[PDB]
């Protein structure tokens, strides 16, 4: 065994000699170390699943809210400090209604996302030019998924760093490095919502190394028609039962 | 704050077990306050200070054990809360409410950890017509507690024991005046107790009716009750 | 010879300071017990029997059900100490009482039962002897493992650990 | 930035606190060392704190720290009745309390709270019991029952194996029957150690006294010894 | 950190104060930072109200800006409300509060001076106070501060009785200062003030018999030399 160490580790909002901002490079590794969360996009909807991980029969699951509504057409799933994202969500729900008021239309998923990033982009304790009023990078990653009529169904990864990518299917949290390399294998431009409802389960089964039920998985989706609903425990179950069978195929 | 510990607090909580020594005894028909005075020089002017026994309102008073300049900053703001609750509801402020009002400012620094905690621990003696006579305590922890008899400062752990011993619930007021002095037999680093090392106070059932007189003792009046045993 | 108070005077002085309520008062009672067991460096085999007899009677009232985290705090203090300031075989009843194990149920469709209303105290004696007295043909044949509660599952474990070091 | 976990430590060390849902009633329970002989008995028995006419709250932690919460809450409880004319819902009073401990970390850089809290009661009109728990982080959770505090782990273990959702303690009386047993495990004397409050549908909060608490302990340890 | 300021006070020229039955007296020495300097242009004994004066030991400047801030607070917080001037006890309180805030405030060091404030208010009579950098303040029959602190404080216990006439206390505070003196000892290197009878001579006007003039009088270069000969 042995110890590797730079002299510029630690450094808060100051550049390493490479141009690296290690305070924020680390902000980004702790997404890899929270609850699992997975989003997949079809041309027939978008699916978000997470890992519940109930720690008792008492604690009635569902106070475990790791997937929440934003407007009727935009949902997001979270991996990490669910408590640290209360404010991040308040700003997104507030931005989406505020847009609907000022403009009489649902707000673009691309711009709802960017608005949330523009919020966590106010990290600091000393800024001249424009003021960024807050204290630390926002300690939570987001999978944001919804539908606007310009650019079909969409999935987005909002990072604490204030930037984002639009994945056609993404996984974040404890399993991500592995779940991601599995989505990269099994995703095609022609999935059906039924097909992806399931693929999200198959990939939760894998990178949880366990057998799953409604006490440890929550499923939600967002269709043009019915909006953004979160599957109640019954439906999440005969979707699970439906996999126990589909994989007993061969 | 490593193990669930309030460090900057214990710091000052034990800085208290250094300075001063104060006592409170609730009788059935009165309350008593008492304190020893800091290391005195011959030339220090005894009668003036009233340095560790302060009046808050005509019906409430506190004994101090801690840094003087630090308690004055508190008391000044407590004498005011008293008067704001008057000008506002035209009734005299209830003891617990005043106590909590301070305790809440103490704990205000015990958390907005950008300024330094309070020296000072208080015994409060007061009367209000909702809860008879009352006795309270105020460490910079933020906590307050009810007491039939209590003590703060150096030699604290010791007096609490004699007090527990000689106290009876049926106690009168004069009976409790003694118990207070008597048990500053022990808890005195100065061999032999004088009238000048002392400061005293009482809240009795009035010198007349069914009401409430307050009395911070003048030096002579102490050398007079000291006469009952202490020194003669 | 010098006092003539008869031991039956320290048995009241002791039963006296046992208010299930007052902690510093119980601590005086159990300070008294530890003295009666350090008082075998003192004659009378007819008093060492009046005392062995008082002690099995007292540990009954006290430890045989109805036990607060205040008593447990005290007695458990004794178990770690006493066996180190006196060979416990100076008493037939005292030790041969904690090892009387009417305490370890086995399954849960009731309330199983109670506690380490023993385990952690028998253990802290067996820990302080570690060598001496440890004939425990019983205990090994009597351990549980099957217990539903944790506070016990964990304690049965912490005891076996100690039973093995002996 | 780690100071959070440290505070969560002070939780542990403090007055032990519990709570228990019922078929249509709710209960709390918690406190500390009887009386240090010479303390005034009748002027701080403020174990569980009333928030509105229908909502209560107990805590494990720094007693001097709770008060700042039990106020900021007792206030938003009115300032909701006032600006929306509608008593706060137990989830919302809870989310507001938790949401405050949360904002006591991530801005300015100030210290977080040394309290976990339990919050019980019935929403307005609705008669479905609600029980929640908060902790210095900012996390709120709903529980069929729970405990936080000192030796709280012994109790959470007890409860898990003594409560079942299939049949919740329907009787008013019996719902307390249970909350007592579960603190007798961790106390340090008995009835004189920890007390309880009880809220039933529609702003009917009736806290229990000393004498009703010993028509219980001494009606428990009866059935006990019967073997 | 307060402790280090008390240390700047412990060095720096000696000063003292003595209360009597019918007056108070305060004095220090005027150590000339040079013979070229005219020592009359700096005053170590300053008037705060016509009933109250002050002297210090320690850091020159910190005293000046404290004497200024102090005069003002006498008006802003008392005279402009109640029409009277403040009582010694309370003006002292308002100065301690001023220094106690330089302590507990961030970005500022406490003052490098201990103050001796002497005065007379109609109800509390005479009194003499000490104010430390800590913001604490104590009432004195007599004391000294600075280098000669220990020598002089001991001499004052030896020589002080509670039956002193003000003229007796002037006499003492000159001897006391004679043993400690660093430079020369005359009227040009001694500053002495008293708080005695009302001086109508010094009012500046005549016509209202209800206000009778300053109790504070600063002895002239001459009055001092006169006392030192019959000394």
């Amino acid at each position: 065994m042995f110890l590797t160490r730079s002299e510029y580790d630690r450094g808060v909002s100051t550049f390493s000699p490479e141009g690296r901002l290690f305070q924020v490079e680390y902000s980004l590794e702790a997404i890899k170390l929270g609850s699992t969360a997975i989003g997949i996009a079809t041309k027939e909807g978008v699916v978000l699943g997470v890992e519940k991980r109930a720690t008792s029969p008492l604690l009635e699951s569902d106070s475990i809210e790791k997937i929440v509504e934003i407007d009727r057409h935009i949902g997001c799933a979270m991996s990490g400090l669910t408590a640290d994202a209360r404010s991040m969500i308040e700003h997104a729900r507030t931005a989406a209604v505020t847009h609907n008021l000022y403009y009489d239309e649902d707000i673009n998923v691309e711009s709802l996302t960017q608005s949330v990033c523009d919020l966590a982009l106010r990290f600091g304790e000393g800024a001249s030019g424009e003021e960024r009023l807050m204290s630390r990078p926002f300690g939570v990653a987001l999978l944001i998924a919804g539908h606007d009529a310009d650019d079909g169904y969409q999935l987005f990864h909002a990072e604490p760093s204030g930037t984002f990518y639009r994945y056609n299917a993404k996984a974040i949290g404890s399993g991500s490095e592995g779940a991601q390399a599995e989505l990269l294998n099994e995703w095609h431009s022609s999935l059906t919502l039924k097909e992806a409802e399931l693929l999200v389960l198959k990939i939760l089964k894998q990178v949880m190394e366990e057998k799953l039920d409604e006490n440890n998985a929550q499923l939600s989706c967002i269709t043009k028609q019915d909006g953004f609903k979160i599957y109640d425990n019954e439906k999440t179950a005969e979707l699970i039962k439906e996999l126990k069978e589909k994989e007993a195929a061969e | 704050s490593p193990e669930g510990r309030l460090y900057q607090v214990e710091y000052a909580l034990e800085s208290i077990s250094h300075a001063g020594t104060a006592i409170g005894i609730m009788a059935s028909d009165g309350i008593v306050l008492a304190a020893e005075r800091k290391v005195t020089s011959t030339l220090l002017e005894q009668d003036t200070s009233t340095e560790k026994l302060y009046k808050l309102n005509d019906k409430i008073a506190v004994a101090v054990a801690g840094l003087t300049a630090d308690a004055e900053i508190l008391i000044n703001t407590a004498r005011i809360h008293a008067q704001n609750y008057l000008k506002t509801y035209n009734e005299d402020i209830p003891v617990e409410i005043l106590v909590r009002r301070l305790s809440d400012i103490k704990q205000g620094y015990t958390q907005h950890g950008g300024l330094r905690p309070f020296g000072v621990s208080f015994i409060y003696a007061g009367y209000d017509d909702r809860y008879g006579y009352q006795l309270y305590t105020s460490n910079p922890s933020g906590n307050y507690t009810g007491w039939k008899a209590i003590s703060v400062g150096a030699n604290t752990s010791a007096a609490q024991t004699l007090l527990q011993m000689d106290y009876k619930d049926d106690m009168k007021v004069d009976d409790a005046i003694e118990l207070a002095l008597k048990t500053l037999s022990k808890t005195t680093d100065s061999s032999a107790l004088t009238y000048d090392r002392l400061e005293f106070a009482t809240i009795r059932k009035g010198a007349n009716d069914g009401e409430v007189y307050q009395k911070i003792f003048k030096p002579q009046e102490i050398k007079d009750i000291l006469v009952k045993t202490g020194i003669t | 010879g010098f006092c003539e108070l008869n031991m039956s005077d320290l048995f009241e002085l002791c039963e006296s300071y046992y208010n299930k309520d007052d902690k510093a008062s119980m601590i005086m009672s159990v300070e008294i017990v530890a003295g009666l067991v350090c008082g075998s460096k003192f004659m009378s085999v007819s008093d060492l029997d009046k005392r062995d007899t008082f002690i099995e009677n007292f540990l009954a009232k006290c430890l045989d059900y109805e036990l607060n985290h205040d008593a447990f705090e005290i007695w458990s203090t004794l178990a770690w100490w006493l066996p180190a300031v006196v060979d416990l075989r100076r008493s037939k009843t005292f030790f041969c009482h904690f090892i009387n194990a009417d305490g370890m149920f086995d399954r849960e469709s009731d309330a199983a039962t109670h506690q380490t209303s023993k385990i952690y105290m028998l253990r802290s004696i067996l820990m302080s002897m570690e060598f001496r007295a440890p004939d425990v043909g019983k205990l090994f044949d009597e351990l549980v493992f099957d217990h539903p509660y944790d506070q016990v599952r964990q304690a049965v474990a912490k005891l076996l650990t100690t039973l093995v070091q002996n | 930035i780690f100071q959070v976990e440290y505070a969560l430590e002070a939780v542990k060390r403090g007055t032990c606190a519990v709570g228990v849902k019922g078929k249509n009633c709710v209960v709390l329970g918690c406190e500390r060392r009887s009386t240090l002989k010479l303390q005034d008995t009748r002027i701080t028995p403020s174990k569980v704190s009333k928030i509105d006419s229908h909502v209560v709250l107990s805590f494990s932690g720094l007693n001097a720290d709770s008060r700042i919460l039990i106020e900021k809450a007792r206030v938003e409880a009115q300032s909701h009745r006032l600006t929306l004319e509608d008593p706060v819902t137990v989830e919302y009073l809870t989310r507001y309390v938790a949401g405050v401990q949360q904002r006591y970390t991530q801005s300015g850089g100030v210290r977080p709270f040394g309290v976990s809290t339990l919050i019980a009661g019935f929403d307005p009109r609705d008669d479905e019991p609600k029980l929640y728990q908060t902790e210095p982080s900012g996390i709120y959770s709903s529980w069929s029952a729970q405990t936080i505090g000192r030796n709280s782990k012994t109790v959470r273990e007890f409860l898990e194996k003594n409560y079942d959702r299939k049949e919740p303690p329907a009787t008013v009386e019996e719902c307390v029957k249970l909350t007592v047993r579960s603190l007798l495990e961790v106390v340090q004397t008995g009835a004189k150690n920890i007390e309880i409050t009880v809220v039933k549908p529609d702003s009917d909060i009736v806290a229990l006294s000393s004498e009703e608490i010993n028509q219980y302990v001494t009606q428990i340890e009866q059935e006990k010894q019967e073997q | 950190q307060i402790d280090y300021a008390l240390t700047a006070v412990k060095q720096g020229v000696t000063s003292l104060g003595i209360k009597a039955t019918n007056g108070v007296v305060i004095a220090t020495e005027k150590k000339s930072s040079s013979p070229l300097a005219m020592s009359e242009t700096l005053s170590k004994v300053s008037l705060l109200t016509p009933d109250i004066g002050a002297v210090y030991s320690g850091m020159g400047p910190d005293y000046r800006v404290l004497v200024d801030k102090s005069r003002k607070v006498a008006h802003t917080s008392y005279k402009r409300i109640y029409g009277e001037y403040p009582p010694t006890k309370l003006l002292v309180s308002e100065v301690a509060k001023i220094m106690q805030e330089a302590t507990q405030s961030g970005g500022v060091r406490p003052f490098g001076v201990s103050l001796l404030i002497a005065g007379h208010d109609e109800f509390n009579g005479f009194s003499l106070y000490q104010v430390d950098p800590s913001g604490s303040y104590f009432p004195w029959k007599a004391t000294a501060i600075g280098k000669g602190s220990v020598a002089a404080k001991t001499f004052l216990e030896k020589r002080w009785n509670d039956e002193l006439e003000l003229e007796d206390a002037i006499h003492i505070a000159l001897l006391t200062l004679k043993e400690s003196v660093e430079g020369e000892f005359n009227g040009d290197t001694i500053e002495l003030a008293i708080i005695g009878d009302e001086n109508p001579d010094l009012l500046g006007y005549t016509g209202i018999p209800t206000d009778k003039g300053p109790r504070f009088r600063k002895l002239t270069s001459q009055e001092i030399n006169d006392r030192l000969e019959a000394l």
